[PDB]
């Protein structure tokens, strides 16, 4: 039906981590950084991704990526 | 006549938010407010 | 460690927002729904 | 002949000068302004290398 | 959020490494005064690809 039609429709389509997300702060001086979310109300409006789904991708592969192009300006900066 | 009407440049190095630049086809004139920057304009052109 | 220069740490943080992907089908985005009573799906 | 040169290299170069004039210059405003005060500061340790 | 000299124009290196000198000057400060400095750095608005700003505009 119409209600799950649109359901498969927010399911196929992809999130970004960044459609999500509001400003990112990182405090400073040992390494400090904070991703604001917003309120799972409007998550599930736009959205039907669970907080726990989140919790771990967000976690695993964030910190991988982070990771990776932190390393890439770490040797971009050693040229 | 800038630097009569207001505006006049730091010797010392200073500088704020509301401040914006004024430029002589080139050349730091000074710093002016922009609603300042404004009346400058306005005043200028009526004397032309 | 600290030799290490400093880093453009927000424009990094809001990149790697971009390049992560939670339910990506490998080569598909953007699903839509268009208006004659055989109701279809765009998909991207 | 293209020719490419780092503007704090010629900045300094153009008065004998203090950095501080240079930051104050640069980012002479609202104290800190996270952005700029930050990619100046990145500048001016990559041209003290 | 930054770290000059005073008597010379030298950007002190980061009190991290080792005590306050300029490198050109060489004036020596108290490392104690000005340490645990705080950086805030923050992420401009309409940066981002939203999904909700449509409704949270
Ligand atoms: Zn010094």
């Amino acid at each position: 039906s119409d209600k799950r039609a649109s359901a498969f429709c927010k399911e196929v389509n992809k999130l970004v981590l960044s459609e999500v997300v509001r400003q990112v702060r990182v405090t400073e001086k040992t390494y400090a950084i904070r991703l604001d979310l917003y309120s799972r109300d409007e998550y599930q409006d736009e959205y039907g991704v669970l907080q726990e789904e989140i919790e771990s991708t967000f976690s695993n592969r964030f910190l991988k990526i982070l990771n990776r192009i932190i390393k890439s300006y770490l040797a971009k900066s050693k040229q | 006549l800038l630097l009569s009407l207001g505006v006049d440049p730091p010797s010392v190095v200073g500088h704020e938010s509301g401040w914006g630049c004024v430029q002589l086809d080139g050349k730091i004139v000074g710093w002016c407010t922009y609603k300042l920057a404004k009346h400058v304009a306005d005043v200028l052109r009526l004397m032309k | 460690p600290i030799n290490t220069e400093k880093l453009l740490m927000v424009s990094l943080v809001e990149k790697a927002c971009s390049e992560t992907v939670i339910h990506e089908i490998p080569g598909i985005t953007r699903c839509f729904s268009k208006p004659d009573t055989v109701p279809k799906v765009i998909t991207e | 002949n293209e020719y490419l040169i780092p503007s704090m290299m010629i900045l300094k170069a153009l008065l004998e000068t203090s950095d501080k004039e240079i930051f104050e210059g640069i980012v002479g405003k609202d104290l800190g302004n996270t952005f700029l005060t930050d990619r100046v500061e990145l500048m001016l340790r990559a041209y003290k290398s | 959020s930054l770290i000059f000299c005073s008597e010379c124009g030298n950007l002190l290196e980061s009190t991290t490494a080792q005590w306050t000198t300029c490198d050109q000057c060489q004036s020596v400060y108290p490392s104690e005064q000005f340490a645990n400095l705080v950086v805030e750095t923050k992420s401009s608005a309409s940066a981002f690809p939203s999904a909700l700003k449509l409704k949270h505009s």
